[PDB]
């Protein structure tokens, strides 16, 4: 239980929640949330002003 | 005070068994106070974390 949080690993019964806990992520990727991304909306980008 | 030539044997022996059963709560005892010793570990250790992540 403190594998499944540290990002050590658990061996046990506790062994097929260490592929659910890789799609969760870790720090600030997320396999989850970056499902999401591909669908963004395309908004311009910043260029020097022309009159 | 005269007695039987085996009870004394049996009375030594129900207080061998009360001693090695109560020492054994004694060590599990000490193994759960060792996981309230992870768990707040873990909390503080995920608040800094978060921390250092936001200010960069």
């Amino acid at each position: 239980v403190s594998g499944l949080a540290n990002g050590n690993g658990a061996t046990g019964d506790f062994a097929g929640s260490n592929s659910q806990m890789a799609q969760v992520g870790d720090g600030d990727n997320s396999p989850l949330m970056n499902n999401f991304r591909q669908y963004l909306p395309s908004l311009p980008q910043s260029v020097e002003c022309r009159p | 005070m005269p007695v039987l030539l085996g009870i004394p044997l049996l009375l030594r022996f129900l207080g061998f068994l009360l001693v090695t059963l109560f020492g054994y709560l004694l060590t599990f005892l000490k193994k759960g106070f060792g996981k309230i010793a992870i768990a707040i570990s873990l909390f503080l250790a995920l608040i800094i974390g978060l921390n250092s992540i936001l200010v960069g």
